């Protein structure tokens, strides 16, 4: 669960 | 980029009182439920630390006189009560997206009761003479508010040429303020006068506050 | 348990490069989620520079553009940062910080930047490198009176920043006032002062330690009585 405009996500 | 806006810059606050901050996106910064605002405190000389994440919720060893709350572009992080070790920096940032920003932060400042400065006046070393220059200079600590006037006097006329003044953040501790002034002058110059007089006016004296010497 | 801890010049002279480490320990640089390079400019106005993936990937601010580099080690867990082209305007403290999964709520999980390094001051500037001329500040007067008495150090002709003065080695830490250093004339002046109790000084004695780490200077001024 990361912001949607976070280049990089966690899974 | 989002921009985000805190108010006020700086606030005044009694111990015992209720403190609130509030931060303010040019966008929102919600998704899936979940407000994407941290808070961080940065005292003076040290790195920020991290309060709040995810608008509420709070980190461990934060003591929970800490709260935060708000959605969309609407935050505000308060303080109840405010304790002495809350005088800092809070700054709010978006993990919404890249690239995170910051906000420009607020000065937390903490209410005390009013306290007279404790002059102190210094002549030049004989070490500093030798090597042809004089730094006469004057300490005004633990006083409150941080409002002072501070004039120098070389026998009666006013001297600004030379002066440098310099100011502590507010002390964790009794919550007080200090100044130093230090007037710069060659030897030579130092040689030519008498009376060195360090004349300070603040709003806990209604004539001013006056150290001096003469050579 | 984990530390973050940034290296790198004081000085820098404009239009060259830039290059911090930041080495973590306690902790490995793949564990983690993402490592940052974050500064802080004379004003406490914070910057977000970039960040580099536990995948090796990059992330950079649009504004530091095409000047910013961020690259690693695994080997000896440590994360860089090479600003090239730097100018006056990119003085300022960086830090490294690492972005982890924050357990909250229900047993689910938010990434945020926890554990941050201490910081290092980085100068840009043309400007050569002086040690400091330390001044002891003992009172003209024969301390006639009693309570207590104030006592300092005048440290000036120094650049870059910072310098540390303490007292006694340590021993004195309250009524210690460290004055902010003001610049004039690419050179460095602050002032340091302790009051103590009438008892003591002049019996025992009271030091100021200065220490400008940029050259390597350690100074120790016995504040003693003033007269001929």
């Amino acid at each position: 669960s990361i912001g949607p405009g976070r280049a990089f996500g966690g899974g | 980029d989002i921009v985000l806006t805190q108010s006020p810059a700086s606030l005044a606050v009694s111990l015992g009182q209720r403190a609130t901050i509030s931060c303010k996106a040019s966008q929102g910064v919600d998704f899936d439920g979940a407000s994407f605002m941290n808070w961080y405190q940065q005292k003076p000389g040290q790195p920020p630390k991290l309060l709040i994440f995810a608008a509420s919720t709070l980190e461990s060893g934060i003591p929970a006189r800490f709260s935060g709350r708000g959605s969309g572009t609407d935050f505000t992080l308060n303080i109840h009560p405010v304790e002495e070790e809350d005088a800092a920096t809070y700054y709010c940032q978006q993990s919404h997206e890249d690239p995170l920003t910051f906000g420009a932060g607020t000065k937390l400042e903490l209410k005390r009761a009013d306290a007279a400065p404790t002059v102190s006046i210094f002549p030049p070393s004989s070490e500093q003479l030798t090597s042809g220059g004089a730094s006469v200079v004057c300490f005004l600590n633990n006083f409150y508010p941080k409002d002072i006037n501070v004039k120098w006097k070389i026998d009666g006329s006013e001297r600004q040429n030379g002066v440098l003044n310099s100011w502590t953040d507010q002390d964790s501790k009794d919550s007080t303020y200090s100044m130093s002034s230090t007037l710069t002058l060659t030897k030579d110059e130092y040689e030519r006068h008498n009376s060195y007089t360090c004349e300070a006016t603040h709003k806990t004296s209604t004539s001013p506050i006056v150290k001096s010497f003469n050579r | 348990d984990v530390q973050l801890q940034q290296s790198g010049p004081d000085l820098v002279k404009p239009s060259q490069s830039l290059s911090l480490t930041c080495t973590v320990t306690g902790y490995s640089i793949t564990s983690g989620y993402s490592w940052h390079w974050i500064r802080q400019f004379p004003g406490n106005k914070l910057e977000w520079m970039g960040y580099i993936h536990y995948s090796a990937g990059t992330n950079y601010n649009p504004s530091l553009k095409s000047r910013i580099s961020i690259t690693r080690d695994t080997s000896k867990n440590q994360f860089f940062l090479q600003l090239n082209s730097v100018t006056t305007e990119d003085t300022a403290t960086y830090y490294c910080a690492r972005e982890e999964a924050m357990p909250y709520g229900n047993q689910a999980y938010y990434y945020a930047m926890d554990c941050w390094g201490q910081g290092t001051t980085v100068t840009v500037s043309s400007a050569k490198t002086t040690p400091p001329s330390v001044y002891p500040l003992a009172p003209g007067s024969a301390a006639q009176t009693n309570s207590m008495v104030t006592l300092g150090c005048l440290v000036k002709g120094y650049f870059p920043e910072p310098v540390t003065v303490t007292w006694n080695s340590g021993s004195l830490s309250s009524g210690v006032h460290t004055f902010p250093a003001v610049l004039q004339s690419d050179l460095y002046t602050l002032s340091s002062s302790v009051t103590v109790p009438s008892s003591p000084r002049p019996s025992e004695t009271v030091t100021c330690n200065v220490a400008h780490p940029a050259s390597s200077t350690k100074v120790d001024k016995k504040i003693v009585p003033r007269d001929c």
